[PDB]
């Protein structure tokens, strides 16, 4: 069934799971036209497609071309993601291929399921979880390889870094989507909390600074703070 | 114009016959009914007065064979059995009508109203959804249970509904997932029309049959089938003029028919309205649009 507060441990089980999020997958800029009516222009997008537990994200990008000349790109982009997810899973061995797909969109249970019927023992499951994962591109490696490809691509990260050597895979869930919320509350404060100090830096082969545990907690710290003043500023509290 | 005898009434019982019905008392002298059209299939039915539970009844076609109708005490229902012996039941019929212990199949003449919602259904059809092929005619009750009900126990007394699954592999072709989703016509014409039915009076015999299933005796997963079928066409952006033309007409006569106290439960919110508003052929159901709408506005 749906996927939920009250078996939130099962995310971090051995039964391999993917979340799937299509926030970002068709994306458009809304503006004017010269004879004054309003037109949008898309731009790149990805489905963002990720193990909560080992924090492996297939990162799929959508190249605006997968557009031209289709209409209902709404509707149709649910369906391209439920394609490409369909095409990850194939290409995966049968050992690696999970037992469960996520939706974090309960619109994309009926597309994930028709592209996925050769594979009748894999659960596709929605969520009333109000997860963070449109922020993804509020991540600068993640936006920047989005936005610089010419042609559809699939690129690869650990959404976790190296954490997984020194924490759960819980606690490594947690941390992000507390940054992920913070980004999606207030981006501008959010980045400034995490690059405030010029000497912890972001390896080459990391999305994330290199914080001490130490420095993790002060951080958490502050990215809570934050998602609750957001709350009073904008509840007026 | 033919007859199906009745030994004898030992319990108390509404029995009907189509779309009509009358009560019987405990022991009350009744033998039969007569004057029924020949031509059409035809369904009597029986609830007892004592366990409203279970309304059972047989389809049958008076051309197939001579037909009557007798209580078992054992098994506690109204059997029906063929006579085989021609000249026994004629005598016996002609006996009960001299004594006038028969009840006349009480049709107006202006009245199509079994015509239309029989028009497709045909007798060797109905044999081959209920299977029991030592008899001529099909015993259908409350709790039957359908195929597919059973794939989600006992397969000797289901019924063979032919399967309908929107998202199956048989509903959509690999490489056309969103194309055969969004509009079902492949699903329709080719894989149920020109595949399986191998016509369209076939699958409307089989949507008429499965209403009248529904209609008669609550049977759920008849119910189930009959939207399915609805659903499937009005999901379809292709469809045969003729066939939109005559399913307007056929939905017509059911709407038309049906109790209204039973609406709440025989009508599928979530059918009805994307089929006639939502649906490819929202603009396609005058018929039944205007008398759905004047009868059963709630629904909607
Ligand atoms: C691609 C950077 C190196 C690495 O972490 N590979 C493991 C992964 C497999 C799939 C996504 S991440």
């Amino acid at each position: 069934g749906a996927m939920n507060s009250s078996n939130y441990a099962e995310l971090f089980n051995n039964d391999i799971k993917l979340f799937v999020d299509d926030t970002n997958v068709y994306r458009v800029t809304v503006h004017k036209t010269f004879e004054g009516n309003v037109a949008t222009k898309a731009i790149n997008g990805c489905i963002f497609t990720l193990n909560p537990k080992t924090g492996h994200l297939f990162l799929k990008i959508i190249h605006t071309s997968v557009w031209a000349g289709q209409k209902r790109l709404s509707q149709l982009a649910k369906w391209k993601t439920a394609e490409e997810v369909s095409a990850l899973v194939r290409s995966l061995p049968k050992e690696e291929q999970p037992k469960q797909i996520i939706v974090t969109r309960k619109a994309m249970l009926d597309p994930l399921e028709v592209h996925m019927l050769d594979f009748p023992n894999i659960a596709i499951r929605p969520t009333e979880l109000r997860l963070p994962f449109s922020a993804a591109m509020s991540i600068d490696k993640l936006s920047d390889v989005v936005m610089k490809a010419t042609e559809p691509q699939m690129v690869l990260f650990n959404i976790y870094d190296d954490w997984l050597d020194r924490i759960s895979s819980y606690t490594a869930f947690s941390r992000l989507t507390l940054l992920l919320r913070a980004l999606k509350t207030n981006e501008e404060s959010a980045k400034m909390i995490l690059l405030s100090d010029p000497t912890i830096t972001i390896k080459s082969y990391h999305l994330w600074p290199s914080f001490t545990d130490e420095q993790w907690i002060t951080i958490e710290s502050q990215m809570r703070d934050l998602i609750l003043t957001e709350y009073g500023r904008k509840y007026n509290v | 114009m033919n007859t199906v005898p009745f030994t004898s009434a030992p319990i108390e019982v509404t029995i009907g016959i189509d779309q009509y019905s009358f009560n019987v008392k405990e022991n009350q002298p009744f033998h039969g009914i007569k004057d029924i059209p020949i031509g059409h299939v035809h369904v009597i039915h029986f609830q007892h007065a004592d366990n409203s539970s279970m309304r059972y009844g047989y389809w049958f076609d008076c051309r197939m064979g001579n037909f009557y109708i007798q209580y078992d005490p054992k098994d506690g229902l109204y059997k029906m059995m063929e006579e085989r012996d021609g000249a026994k039941f004629e005598n016996i019929v002609h006996n009960f009508k001299e004594r006038q212990m028969m009840v006349s199949y009480p049709k107006i003449d202006e009245d199509d109203t079994w015509y239309n919602l029989t028009e497709f259904v045909q007798m060797d059809k109905i044999r081959k959804i209920v299977r029991k092929d030592e008899n001529q005619f099909s015993y259908v009750d409350s709790s039957m249970t359908t195929v597919q009900e059973n794939e989600l126990s006992d397969p000797a007394h289901s019924l063979n509904y032919t399967v309908i699954n929107f998202k199956s592999r048989e509903a959509i072709r690999p490489g056309h997932e969103m194309e055969d989703f969004l509009d079902k016509s492949y699903y329709l014409n080719t894989v149920m029309l020109q595949g399986i039915f191998k016509n369209s009076s076939n699958y409307f015999g089989e949507l008429q049959f499965a209403f009248l299933n529904a209609m008669f005796f609550g049977n759920y997963g008849s119910s189930l089938q009959w939207h399915a079928m609805i659903e499937l066409i009005c999901s379809s952006a292709t469809v045969p003029k003729h066939m939109l033309d005559k399913l307007d007409e056929i939905l017509y006569y059911q709407i038309k028919t049906l109790p209204e106290q039973y609406s709440d439960i025989l009508l599928n919110e979530r059918v009805w309205n994307i089929c006639l508003y939502s649906s490819f052929q929202k603009n396609s159901l005058h018929n039944t649009e205007k008398i759905m709408e004047n009868k059963y506005p709630e629904l909607l």
